[PDB]
RNA sequence: GUUAAUUCCGAUAACGAACGAGACUCUGGCAUGCUAACUAGUUACGCGACCCCGGUCGGCGUAACUUCUUAGAGGGACAAGUGGCGUUCAGCCACCCGAGAUUGAGCAAUAACAGGUCUGUGAUGCCCUUAGAUGUCCGGGGCUGCACGCGCGCUACACUGACUGGCUCAGCGUGUGCCUACCCUACGCCGGCAGGCGCGGGUAACCCGUUGAACCCCAUUCGUGAUGGGGAUCGGGGAUUGCAAUUAUUCCCCAUGAACGAGGAAUUCCCAGUAAGUGCGGGUCAUAAGCUUGCGUUGAUUAAGUCCCUGCCCUUUGUACACA
């Protein structure tokens, strides 16, 4: 209880991504990238999972049933709209993506936009704001 | 029976003295006659720059229209406020008679 | 007795809710558990039984004053929308989650919709509001 | 720089000094605990509602941003 | 028996409250709630000057009711302060003698003038050139 | 009560001012009693009205400074109100008495003024104000970044200030600012 | 050197640079005969008591 | 600073000087004496004439004015 | 001598005068005195709902009233009374009494800049083009472009706090268009939301609206961690307006989570509801506030002095300056 229980983990290595046992399970879930303060909240409802205790008192056996939740959320009936990849450029799959898949994903999308020759794309590869910034007055700190 | 007539003037002296002519008008002929209810004005807030190209000091215009309205309610048929309501109008005032 | 006036609305929201616990038939949606309460907010809720304490706040919205609306539901449970790196301004609160609410409450028969609109308490439901509200003046003395 | 590494869950011996000492001193609150005991003020925060159950503790004023505690009456 | 009714009201920088004095028995409640509960919580013995400083037994043969519109909160409770302060001024003035009225009056005369004489401060405009009355934009040169 | 008063649960009287020079500029007992540390205001109208104002209400009005807290008295009369427990909790006695020590021991009698600097003798609302203010901020920059709160942060060092233990933040710029003017006098 | 009560007399007038102090005619409560001049900071009125560290020190008169 | 300009000055010169008897001591009674002997176009230049009259009263009782 | 004042007193080869200041217009504040209100409310009667004769209800219809709502006429404040200073004149300080014993803004003199505006004009002298036009109109782009510096601003650097719930309060206003094709919104459904669909009200004290604003108050989590501070950058998806959004027009969801640990030289604004915090109206708007213009909430520390600096107004003095 108050006292430290039994089988401590501190570092949970879950996904090849280090979790703190020192932080509470509803936030140190964010660590891992793909999923934030909102997502993981979520899924600490899909699954009967008490969020009042630590990263370091939860067991082994129900935590590989925080995890099938990660990658897999339409069995667990989550909505699509707390996907960060809805409608996936080649497969088309509504899916939650997590820090190892998270950046895979990320570097076909940038040279489909330069294979392509948008303007998103090379914004992208001379390193200027592709949102529509205005660079006269910024952009100045890791551009020397 | 039930007739309002509206008194709607910029100027505020203008206004008040045909208020008070048309209560002189109807008590010669001696009806029911209510009290003329004072409403809340509207004022217009344009504020507007003074220079006409934007070089110099930033200041500005305070222009305004404060208008008012009038209400006066009286039981009578429209015989009588046809013949008074045609007595004493000055441009200022816009009237507006509500039979019903 | 007493009214709910004379009982503090701070401990009342969930007085009611308790009373929400013994009914249980508030037919509550599926998507209780999983969506954001507004626009202006970023989380969920830390209370896994916000449907069941707004529904209680509901009520006591409308013994105040009756002819509320969807609208009026949004425009009580809105706030600011720190809007980041621009300035913060008032936002509206979520319709759907009013809508519920509203729908929750004539299934189990605690609201009627007024003439021209509108949601207002009914008598009965006024009624066993003043049983919670003896029980809880009655508490503290 | 200074980097606080507070304690996260109570060991035994922070528990028995907590049972014993803590109840000897005048001023109790969440604040100076995590900062005493080198522990969290999530840790201390939770340390002191079961005092005030054990009857070591006592509460005089309650507050959403500040607790204060003390010790047992001295008769 | 008589109707013994007493109207006064209390205004503040925008907030306006209005007393009700009458013949009945000690309770007070603004908005029909009493003095006791009203949030924000800080400020409740500021409700309790006029009661306290005066005494509950010159409460006792008055019933009030408040009913408070405008301004913002702590607008509200030092409208309500005064507003009540100068409704049992009026009503032990109007039907019985000022000698008791003048001794419950000194009283708050030597605590606090703003329980019976009003505080006339108001907003003044914004003027242009500046973001608020008095301070002005950052003025750059060269 | 109508015959006295009682600030929360304090009481009005047997409140003590040690030095007889700011016995007319502290304003604690017998007039000023009063139940909240906010009231109406006009104080700060004219020049001399600042001296009657009531010292815990001074200390309150002092205290919502460095922006965000601006204009925040509903809150700082709650970090007051909590602060004298803390008082009454650490040393046992009346917290009235307490800051009135700790006014008196805070404030500098001579500064150092620009006419080569000349030592002048302070006023005693001066003494007041500058031994009110070095007492706030402290508290300011002590609970700043750290788990100690604000409500403990004023109880420390009028405490500390009350004794002078040279542990305040008040106690040492009193001493460095007479240290300064005693130099160059 | 003792710590000694200076009362305020009379007042003469604004000294200083940027008229930052008063200069105070000051009579002292320890003996009502002995009584010298010395410049104040701070608004001071009639009726109240400095602390002088030492007595010996005397502001000129402008 | 409430000094007196030439015009409420010179206006209360000539009143005293014609209406000796009319003219009182206090402000009041002078101010209506005044509303009816003088066309003054606003009640706030009323009020400073009739009240610089009044000063000018202290000055009658106890000597001669140049 | 006095004043915010060439404001007066008083002297006087100056006198009589004129503009300006003052005066004057609007707003604020005090009058249970006057007029009035069924597009504003209050008090009583009679019910209805609930609780144990009484209490509450923006629940319902009646008669009196303006205390709360409104705007009209008057009044009120004048250094008026007192104690002092002062030629005892001009006037100044303090006190009683009193809502005020200095509210704020408007207007604002002679002369001058070669200040800015010809890109506001069917204001225009003169110069230029005028049919392959420097004239009209259409498609696209751009004015936002980015090694850097500067100016006005918004958001943070957190525990006085971030988050999650509950509680509880405003006033300025505005709203269906001559051309004009485009209004503000109640209420009831669908969707997490952006938003989509139906019916009505309001040309406006009627409907929004009793403008259920932030702020504030109460109760959890976090625990000094660049941390649930912070939200820059950036990926994926979904909606609105428009003929058309890519150089992301905006809005909504998930995810990415940088600098920033209170800011040097130097510098800006302000003393009373003032600063500061915080939100709400209007402008530009088909789509639209980091700006600006007003309104409202919370609400102070300091000072009632000075020419030290920056400057301004008189008098004397000196000048080889007079585009000074």
């Amino acid at each position: 209880s108050l006292v430290i229980p039994e089988k401590f983990q501190h570092i949970l290595r879950v996904l090849n991504t280090n979790i703190d046992g020192r932080r509470k399970i509803a936030f140190a879930i964010t660590a891992i990238k793909g999923v934030g303060r909102r997502y993981a909240h979520v899924v600490l409802r899909k699954a009967d999972i008490d969020l009042t205790k630590r990263a370091g008192e939860l067991t082994e056996d129900e935590v590989e049933r925080v995890i099938t939740i990660m990658q897999n959320p339409r069995q667990y009936k989550i909505p699509d709209w707390f996907l960060n990849r809805q409608k996936d450029v080649k497969d088309g799959k509504y899916s939650q993506v997590l820090a190892n898949g998270l950046d895979n994903k990320l570097r076909e999308d940038l040279e489909r936009l330069k294979k392509i020759r948008a303007h998103r794309g090379l914004r992208h590869f001379w390193g200027l704001r592709v949102r529509g910034q205005h660079t006269k007055t910024t952009g100045r700190r890791g551009r020397t | 029976h039930r007739i309002r007539i509206t008194l709607t003037s910029r100027n505020v002296k203008s206004l008040e003295k045909v208020c008070a002519d048309l209560i002189r008008g109807a008590k010669e002929k001696n009806l029911k006659v209510k009290g003329p209810v004072r409403m809340p004005t509207k004022t217009l807030r344009i504020t507007t720059r003074k220079t006409p190209c934007g070089e110099g000091s930033k200041t500005w215009d305070r222009f305004q229209m404060r208008i008012h309205k009038r209400l006066i309610d009286l039981h009578s048929p429209s015989e009588i406020v046809k013949q008074i309501t045609s007595i004493s109008i000055e441009p200022g005032v816009e009237v507006e008679v509500t039979i019903a | 007795g007493v009214t709910v006036k004379d009982v503090n609305q701070q401990e009342f929201v969930r007085a009611l809710a308790a009373f929400l616990k013994k009914s249980g038939k508030l037919k509550v949606p599926e998507w209780v558990d999983t969506v954001k309460l507004a626009k202006h907010k970023e989380l969920a809720p830390y209370d896994e039984n916000w449907f069941y304490t707004r529904a209680a706040s509901t009520a006591r919205h409308l013994y105040l004053r009756g002819g509320a609306g969807v609208g009026s539901m949004t425009k009580i449970y809105g706030g600011r929308q720190r809007n980041g790196v621009m300035p913060s301004h008032f936002s509206r609160g979520s319709k759907s989650v009013a809508r519920r609410v509203l729908q929750a409450l004539e299934g189990l028969k605690m609201v009627e919709k007024d003439q021209d609109g509108g949601r207002k308490l009914t008598p009965q439901g006024q009624r066993d509001l003043d049983r919670i509200a003896g029980q809880v003046a009655a508490a503290k003395k | 720089r200074d980097k606080l590494n507070n304690l996260v869950l109570f060991d035994k011996a922070t528990y028995d000094k907590l049972c014993k000492e803590v109840p000897n001193y005048k001023l109790i609150t969440p604040a100076v605990v995590s900062e005493r005991l080198k522990i969290r003020g999530s840790l201390a925060r939770a340390a002191l509602q079961e005092l005030l159950s054990k009857g070591l503790i006592k509460l005089v004023s309650k507050h959403r941003a500040q607790v204060i505690y003390t010790r047992n009456t001295k008769g | 028996g008589p109707l013994q009714s007493v109207q006064v009201f209390g205004r503040k920088k925008t907030a306006t409250a209005v007393a009700h004095c009458k013949r009945g028995n000690g309770l007070i409640k603004v908005n029909g709630r009493p003095l006791e509960m009203i949030e924000p919580r800080t400020l409740q013995y500021k409700l309790l000057e006029p009661v306290l400083l005066l005494g509950k037994e010159r409460f006792a043969g008055v019933d009030i009711r408040v009913r408070v519109k405008g301004g913002g909160h702590v607008a509200q409770i030092y409208a309500i302060r005064q507003s009540i302060s100068k409704a049992l001024v009026a009503y032990y003035q109007k039907y019985v003698d000022e000698a008791s009225k003048k001794e419950i009056k000194d009283i708050l005369i030597q605590y606090d003038r703003t329980l019976l004489v009003a505080d006339p401060r108001r907003c003044e405009s914004k003027k242009f050139g500046g973001p608020g009355a008095r301070a002005r934009y950052q003025k750059s040169y060269r | 009560t109508p015959d006295i008063k009682l600030f929360g649960k304090w009481s009005t009287d047997d409140v003590q001012i040690n030095d007889i020079s700011l016995q007319d500029y502290i304003a604690v007992k017998e007039k000023y009693a009063k139940y909240l540390p906010h009231s109406a205001g006009r104080y700060a109208a004219k020049r001399f009205r600042k001296a009657q104002c009531p010292i815990v209400e001074r200390l309150t009005n002092s205290m919502m400074m460095h922006g965000r807290n601006n204009g925040k008295k509903l809150m700082t009369v709650r970090i007051v109100k909590h602060a004298f427990e803390i008082i009454h909790l650490l040393t046992g006695e009346n917290p009235l008495q307490v800051l009135v020590n700790a006014i008196i021991n805070s404030g500098p009698r001579e500064d150092s003024t620009r006419i080569r600097r000349q030592a002048v003798d302070v006023s005693p609302l001066r003494r007041v104000n500058q031994a009110i203010w070095l007492l706030c901020t402290g508290a300011r920059e002590a609970a700043f970044r750290n788990i100690k709160t604000i409500a403990e942060c004023l109880a420390d060092e009028l405490i500390n200030a009350a004794k002078g233990s040279s542990n305040s933040y008040a106690i040492k710029k009193k001493d460095e600012l007479e240290r300064v003017a005693k130099s160059n006098r | 050197q003792p710590i000694k009560l200076a009362r305020v007399t009379k007042v003469l007038g604004r000294t200083g640079s940027q008229g930052q102090c008063t200069q105070v005619r000051v009579e002292f409560m320890d003996d009502t005969s002995r009584s010298i001049i010395r410049n104040v900071k701070g608004p001071v009125r009639e009726g109240d008591v400095l602390t002088l560290l030492e007595s010996e020190r005397e502001a000129r008169r402008l | 600073g409430r000094v007196r300009t030439k015009t409420v000055k010179k206006a209360a010169r000539v009143i005293i000087e014609k209406y000796y008897t009319r003219l009182g001591n206090d402000f009041h009674t002078n101010k209506r004496v005044c509303e009816e002997i003088a066309i003054i176009p606003s009640k706030k230049l009323r009020n400073k004439i009739a009240g610089y009259v009044t000063h000018l009263m202290k000055r009658i009782q106890r000597g001669p004015v140049r």
